[PDB]
């Protein structure tokens, strides 16, 4: 109602959208070392098939 | 009269911002009796609406 | 005003976008660390059978 408040509200949405970004980065980084650990066990587990 | 031409030539270029890819500038226009009087319930929306810049 | 909600905007997306470049760097690193690193193994699984 007053110039307080979106200024208030200029602050909040930033944050929501930075502190938004960061959750995703971190939840993309920490597939990306799911995968990462997922295709190093299928790699090793299949090329030991021919290995032995 | 006006509201029946297009926009072609009466107006610049150089006017909305596009500095910042969250806001979003529309030119909109209002009859002369009410053309300061949205200059009050005018700064209810979102994360920065720069103000004191608005103007015909 | 002109500087207040202008500025402040391109340098967060900045921010932003630094954030996600050094996310997609670690990704390209991490998948060449995950290769490397499986191959490494499946190669010390084999030398050592082959000594056996």
């Amino acid at each position: 109602l007053t110039p307080n408040q979106v200024n208030d509200e200029l602050n909040k949405m930033q944050a929501f959208i930075r502190k938004e970004a960061e959750e995703k980065a971190k939840e993309i980084q920490l597939k990306a070392d799911q995968e990462y650990e997922i295709e190093k066990t299928n790699i090793v587990r299949n090329e030991t098939n021919n290995i032995d | 009269d006006l509201s029946v031409r297009s926009l072609h030539d009466i107006v610049k270029p150089e006017d909305f911002v596009l500095n910042s890819e969250h806001l979003t500038t529309v030119l909109v226009a209002v009859p002369k009796s009410l053309k300061s009087d949205f200059e009050k319930s005018y700064e209810t929306l979102s994360k920065n609406v720069v103000p004191a810049s608005a103007s015909v | 005003s002109q500087k207040n909600g202008i500025a402040t905007l391109l340098q967060a997306e900045k921010e932003a976008h630094e954030i996600v470049s050094k996310a997609r760097k670690y990704r390209q690193d991490k998948l060449k660390q995950a290769k490397t690193d499986a191959a490494k193994e499946i190669d010390s699984y084999k030398i050592q059978k082959d000594k056996e």
